RNA sequence: GAGUCUGCGGCGCGCG
């Protein structure tokens, strides 16, 4: 927010309605200005966050960060395995691949 | 959507009775004293506030940021001045469209809770 | 045109009376229904111009919580149902008109009782202002105005009378709006996006009107970022 | 070859959280903070 | 013009460079900031057309995971940075350029060490591309189009010669996007939006330019709603 | 006008 205030703007409509939701759910303490509202509420570890696909806020501030996220080895397992026709066991003649 | 928020009661709460009460305590909200949802019994300043005529009369002040859905509210329906949140009233719809039975929805759901 | 252009939305219309009114346009590229039915929708509810009860004033009555004698609903009820009512004026010079209407007796109190105005329309005939039993004196005075979106009561607070009480302004003639982004299929690729939008007028307009208003009152904003300074 | 990580991978965090990928949302519309920096993934609280 | 007309959005521009570019406007009616904002901030990151390398061929290099003698990074690490390649040209003519680069022995390889073409420009100049150590032969042909989105390189499959080796088409010349409304004062009414949205981009194309070609795709898009069916 | 032959028992591990 340092920087926001430099760059040249303040809070948003959004950013202030989120607010008032936020207040009466008791994440910030009423009657402090939202400059001092959104400190506590961002470290509360969630701040404001708009939809993107309709540019709205998401009433109630949502909590983000970095988090370590790790892909897991994909197997023969994954890579999908169906069967039309095929091989078949030669004792039992049930189907084999 | 569908649940009430209650919030501050400090200054008197008995609307049910006096007129100077409605006034008073309807100043006192627009000041900071008394909240839209305050334990008074029949109606809290946030009822006498608004009254929506249509149902979606409700839902076009919440669009327009008047009414949280989850706010206490005053609604006509059919044929009855129910006091129920713009997200119950919402729920309702979203059921009675569904299915176009619209009185057969009303009368398997509980918009109460 | 054939490859690309011809390949246009198709617009496909579905209106049942002035009131509903499906539109259905695609293909459209990646998320671009979702880019064009909100903003279409946030504007079909809020500039629309239309017409609401902004004040009323009961002869006898100085609050809004009274009950007038011989009449079954309270004046609660009534300012209610009144702004259900829905009027068309037909030009600019009415800005702002009052409905007279005064009923006594053992009759019912339709919208219809209203002594009609010049260039103002009621669209509401049949409408229930009230129930009048005997000795039932109902004579008010409700204001009309021309506004855009939802106004509070206690936002404009209209003073005719000293002892009228203002009502919440519904100056939208389109109740709700809906708008779905279904995925179809053009040969080649699967992500597409189709955008279908509901609107439900009162009457007043219709889904098409309404929808031409508002892809223009959009345009008309594109074009405000012409001089830069 | 190049795995693109697809819908049909799966990722998981140190703690326990363990997932598939359902959707690869665009840039366009996922969720977005204040500044136009947009998040990367989105898990449902409810896992928690 | 001189009461609502002149009263009308004051579009003004504060841009440094080519990277970034304020645009604020207003005044606005109610919420409208957020219904211009948005949407055209969901165009200006996908539909805004682009440049990205679209394959490379390095000359004694077979595959994508081979390591050339005498360069640290790998090929792998190599094509990589040239995604990270902004180049700019002036007109349609120029669908397709071919940048060419060769450097040998102890020198760094950077992008404006690639032999200048008339009608194209590279904004990326100092991007890293190889560190040559000795006896350090690289001589590659990197490909260049014009095209929208994200391509994988495996949707396209390119081939100018047959043992080059495509790459990941990255077609945005827009990273990021975000706008503001905050309150304006009109003497009478103090419920105003003012729409204020910060656009940065890679330098392809400007910040004004990419403004305009949105605002464009979305009038192009209003237009679709012509012929009902 | 196409069809043979191989992949079993067990062991270890890992997923739901």
């Amino acid at each position: 927010f340092g920087k926001r205030k430099g760059e040249g703007f303040g809070v948003d409509k959004r950013e202030v309605e989120v607010l008032r939701r936020a207040e009466k759910l008791g994440l910030v303490t009423p009657g402090k200005t939202p400059e001092e509202q959104l400190k506590e509420l961002f470290l509360q570890g969630k701040v404001v966050l708009y939809d993107g696909r309709t540019g709205e806020p998401i009433e109630g501030p949502i909590v983000v960060g970095q988090m370590f996220i790790m892909k897991l080895y994909h197997m023969v397992e994954d890579k999908m395995h169906a069967r039309s026709t095929g091989p078949y066991s030669l004792i039992t003649q049930q189907p084999l691949g | 959507i569908t649940q009430v928020r209650k919030e501050k009661k400090g200054a008197g709460l008995e609307f049910a009775t006096p007129e100077e009460a409605l006034a008073a305590h309807e100043r006192g909200e627009v000041a900071l004293n008394a909240p839209i949802k305050v334990a008074g019994r029949e109606t809290s300043v946030g009822r006498l506030k608004y009254v929506f005529a249509n149902p979606d009369e409700a839902l076009l002040a919440v669009a327009h940021g008047i009414v949280d859905l989850q706010d206490v509210v005053t609604v006509r329906y059919m044929g009855k001045r129910l006091e129920t949140s713009p997200g119950r009233i919402l729920f309702a719809r979203i059921v009675a469209e569904a299915v176009e039975d619209e009185k057969v929805a009303w009368e398997l759901i509980q918009l109460d809770v | 045109m054939l490859d690309s252009k011809l390949k246009a939305p198709v617009f496909t219309v579905r209106t049942q009376g002035r009131e509903y009114g499906e539109f259905v346009l695609e293909p459209l590229e990646r998320g671009f229904g979702v880019t064009l039915g909100n903003p279409l929708r946030r504007i079909l509810l809020s500039s629309i111009p239309g017409t609401a009860v902004t004040s009323v004033y009961i002869e006898d009555v100085l609050h809004e919580f009274s009950t007038i004698p011989g009449v079954k609903e309270d004046v609660v009820e009534i300012i209610l149902n009144l702004k259900e009512l829905v009027v068309r004026f037909l030009n600019p010079s009415l800005q702002t008109v009052t409905l007279l209407l005064k009923a006594e007796g053992p009759k019912e109190v339709k919208a219809r009782d209203f002594l009609p105005v010049a260039d103002v329309e009621i669209m509401n005939p049949d409408l229930h202002i009230a129930t009048l039993e005997e000795g039932g004196r109902l004579n008010m005075e409700v204001r009309v105005d021309r506004g855009v979106g939802y106004v509070p009561a206690e936002k404009h607070g209209i003073k005719d009378r000293i002892n009228a009480i203002p009502v919440d302004a519904v100056f939208s003639p389109v109740r709700r709006v809906a708008f779905q982004v279904e995925d179809t299929r053009l040969g080649q690729r699967t992500d597409l996006d189709k955008l279908t939008l509901r609107i439900w007028t009162d009457g007043s307009v219709t889904p098409l009107e309404a929808l031409n208003q508002a892809v223009e009152i959009l345009r008309e904003h594109l074009t405000y970022f012409s001089n830069p300074q | 070859q190049k795995r693109k990580l697809q819908v049909g991978d799966k990722l998981a965090n140190r703690h326990g959280n363990k997932g598939v990928v359902a959707k690869i949302l665009p840039v366009e519309d996922m969720p977005h903070l204040p500044d136009g920096t947009p998040v990367d993934v989105i898990l449902n609280p409810l896992g928690v």
